[PDB]
RNA sequence: AACUGCGAAUGGCUCAUUAAAUCAGUUAUGGUUCCUUUGGUCGCUCGCCACUUGGAUAACUGUGGUAAUUCUAGA
RNA sequence: CGAUCGCACGCCCCCCGUGGCGGCGACGACCCAUUCGAACGUCUGCCCUAUCAACUUUCGAUGGUAGUCGCCGUGCCUACCAUGGUGACCACGGGUGACGGGGAAUCAGGGUUCGAUUCCGGAGAGGGAGCCUGAGAAACGGCUACCACAUCCAAGGAAGGCAGCA
RNA sequence: CGUCGCUACUACCGAUUGGAUGGUUUAGUGAGGCCCUCGGAUCGGCCCCGCCGGGGUGCCCUGGCGGAGCGCUG
RNA sequence: CAUGGUAAUCCUGCUCAGUACGAGAGGAACCGCAGGUUCAGACAUUUGGUGUAUGUGCUUGGCUGAGGAGCCAAUGGGGCG
């Protein structure tokens, strides 16, 4: 089921109406009536006949939601969606402690290295 | 269908490999039969579906849908283990591998059915129903008798009893 | 499967059309129409996938003055192909082929139409383009 | 006709084949990347938008 | 395994073409390009991440298609 | 106008004590020079042919001039003016069973023939033509089109280039 | 010594607009590439701005959601 | 309706069936299906043709003082209809 479309008035042909065209290149063309495959032998170009609709389109004679998608829910290997949770979330004055232990961890350990070496 | 160098792995796995050469009497579907063969199986093969397959390797063979040159052809299969307890013979893994040999028996006795016969163990002997036992059939059994091949009856061209012929199930 | 349908011949004997392959051959004299059992004065004509024979005018010299089994590929002629669609092409070119209908070359040039297309598979199978 | 579905947010994607025209419809003549509405199939299909990331053909 | 970097413009073969053309010697580019090697230069400018910023992406997992390729897609 | 990567690891501590400072590299780079070169150029030099003596100049031929492009010099090409340039010192045209040279054969001397071929330069990768990347290709065991061959094909497409080793 | 007589060879002329082979070109068509002007299937961000929100303190830090700014840039 | 005229014809392809038959090579038929040739009888939706609707543009020469509007040139030509 196919409604063409003029290859050179640019109209919505329909079934009983109009001619084919082949070209010996391989290009393929349908017309409406004679009047238009006339023009189209006489090489004229459409966009300067006055009714033509591409040329009425050129003239301007008549007359894009882009919906984003932030996700990222998907688990890890080892983990899930509540592990993932409760390790992103000691936010209150949680974090501290194991940040002040290991600075301190960090601290006896140079001073053991100190010690060691003198 | 698998690659060009796996066959060695088969094909050394003693016990394991199968050499046939159907013999029948001429048109009998020989061609037909091993294009059935080759369309589901392969090893490198295909499914071609279209009558006529690589049962006839040259030219005015399917012109005329005539066998004469004897062609061979490697085949795989993998078999379920149920039938690997079904071989009584020793059975050695799943991969089984086919040697078949398509070899034409006409009544001109193209010594190509003798060929098949002395590079095979075994023999598909092809006869028709409604045709009955064909003189070149015979023929072909005679010389597998005489040669030590492992006969095996594989009748065709039932088709034209039910639906040509409108035949019992008894009187088949 | 089923034969072709009748369609407008607009391509009488004497018509000159050109070969579509590559065979060297240039021209096509037409000389008469294979299967037509003809009338009174009317001479016999052609039309896109009609096994005919013709001469060739201009190409490979020896093979000029024989006569060859032929199918006709193209025509400026128009016709409708049944679903109100009428179509032609610029010239009426047409391909030689041996008496089976094997046509002879290994390639075609240009479109076919797709009448002659399914009525002969070999050249479909070889056809440029179809249409 | 095998209609393969995916869920970019939760995997599971897999592969089904299907046969009702009517419900090719629904689908046909479409662009790519085109959010279509999918709830023809089934009775439980609904609420379902889908977005078209493209195929292949019969040729492969 | 993949991404990345380099090489793939070497070499091998043949002499069809080619008659001041190639080529031989000579001499110029102060009228030009030159990855690489090597030696130079790399704080010369005043002008809310720098204790390091963003995003994709193969390989990899899963779902396919094609008679068919070092064809590939979608997630 | 380094948001890089290894291999040793170490040093100053007043303020301290956690920071501050240094080694060996590698990978880098705008550009300069050098190297490998490449390209176009200077002068001279080539077999036979006059039953090839006048060619070239519309369609660049010979220049000037301003330009385009090219990496640059240069009708490379364009726009305007000049009618020019070569030729019996063989121009031009035709053949060449012509890739050139180093050299090979012959050897009183003189010369005569042969150099497709391992070295050098050039060209080609079936015949044309156009390209991408790349410093370097008009590349072809790179791509694209045509022609000519030519493989498989469920006929819907896909893939070719042994003047490489065999 | 010639003509004439016999036989083979060899070229030469020859209607056939002989035919073929390449190259050079004239006019015409012209695939393909590259360049140019466009063109915009898609893919981004700013504008988020209805907000739940709120903090230096309804004058938001914003935690994410949601329309969409129906614009503004790639 | 007495009467008179009278019209249909042939060939393909599929299937039958690669079957009957035949050693093989070869190789039909009937039912059915899809067409096609010749002839006949109509008809213009479509496609083409015709075109002086002298319908509408374009245009040669001349003519109405010019613009507009037109006309003549035995259908002025020509494009479309
Ligand atoms: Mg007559
Ligand atoms: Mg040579
Ligand atoms: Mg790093
Ligand atoms: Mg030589
Ligand atoms: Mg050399
Ligand atoms: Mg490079
Ligand atoms: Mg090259
Ligand atoms: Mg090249
Ligand atoms: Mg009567
Ligand atoms: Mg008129
Ligand atoms: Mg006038
Ligand atoms: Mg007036
Ligand atoms: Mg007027
Ligand atoms: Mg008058
Ligand atoms: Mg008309």
């Amino acid at each position: 089921m196919k409604v063409e479309l003029c290859s050179f008035s640019g109209y919505k042909i329909y079934p009983g109406h109009g001619r084919r065209y082949a070209r010996t290149d391989g290009k393929v063309f349908q017309f409406l009536n004679a009047k238009c495959e006339s023009a189209f032998l006489s090489k004229r170009n459409p966009r300067q006949i006055n009714w033509t609709v591409l040329y009425r389109r050129k003239h301007k004679k008549g007359q894009k939601r882009t919906r984003r998608a932030v996700k990222f829910q998907r688990a890890i290997t080892g983990a899930s969606l509540a592990d993932i949770m409760a390790k992103r979330n000691q936010k209150p004055e949680v974090r501290k402690a194991q940040r002040e232990q290991a600075i301190r961890a960090a601290k006896e350990a140079k001073k053991a290295k100190q010690a060691s070496k003198k | 269908n698998f690659t060009v160098d796996q066959i060695r792995a088969i094909m050394d796995k003693k016990a394991n490999i199968r050499n046939m050469s159907v013999i029948a009497h001429v048109d009998h579907g020989k061609s037909t039969l091993t294009d059935s063969l080759v369309c589901k199986a392969g090893i490198i093969a295909s499914a071609r579906a279209g009558e006529t397959r690589f049962t006839d390797t040259r030219k005015d063979e399917q012109e005329r849908c005539i066998t004469i040159k004897s062609t061979a052809i490697s085949l795989f299969y993998e078999l379920s283990e149920n039938d690997l307890n079904f071989i009584k013979q020793s059975k050695d893994g799943a991969g089984f591998l086919i040697n078949l040999i398509d070899s034409p028996g006409h009544v001109d006795f193209s010594s190509e059915v003798t060929a098949a016969l002395r590079v095979t163990d075994g023999a598909l002997v092809v006869v028709d129903c409604v045709s009955g036992v064909c003189v070149q059939t015979e023929t072909v059994l005679r010389q597998a008798i005489a040669e030590r091949i492992k006969p095996v009856l594989m009748m065709n061209k039932m088709d034209r009893a039910l639906l040509e012929l409108q035949l019992e199930p008894e009187e088949l | 499967s089923g034969a072709k349908f009748r369609i407008s011949l607009g391509l009488p004997v004497g018509a000159v059309i050109n070969c579509a392959d590559n065979t060297g051959a240039k021209n096509l004299y037409i000389i008469s129409v294979k299967g037509i059992k003809g009338r009174l004065n009317r001479l016999p004509a052609a039309g896109v996938g009609d096994m005919v024979m013709a001469t060739v005018k201009k190409g490979k010299p020896e093979l000029r003055k024989k006569v060859h089994p032929a199918v006709v590929i193209r025509q400026r002629k128009s016709y409708r192909r049944k679903d109100g669609v009428f179509l032609y092409f610029e010239d009426n070119a047409g391909v030689i082929v041996n008496n089976k209908g094997e046509m002879k070359g290994s390639a075609i040039t240009g479109p076919v139409a797709k009448e002659c297309a399914d009525l002969w598979p070999r050249i479909a199978s070889n056809a440029g383009s179809i249409a | 006709m095998k209609l393969n579905i995916s869920f970019p947010a939760t995997g599971c994607q897999k592969l089904i084949e299907v046969d009702d025209e009517r419900k090719l419809r629904t689908f046909y003549e479409k662009r790519m990347a085109t959010e279509v509405a999918a709830d023809a199939l089934g009775e439980e299909w609904k609420g379902y938008v889908v977005r078209i990331s493209g195929g292949n053909d019969k040729q492969g």
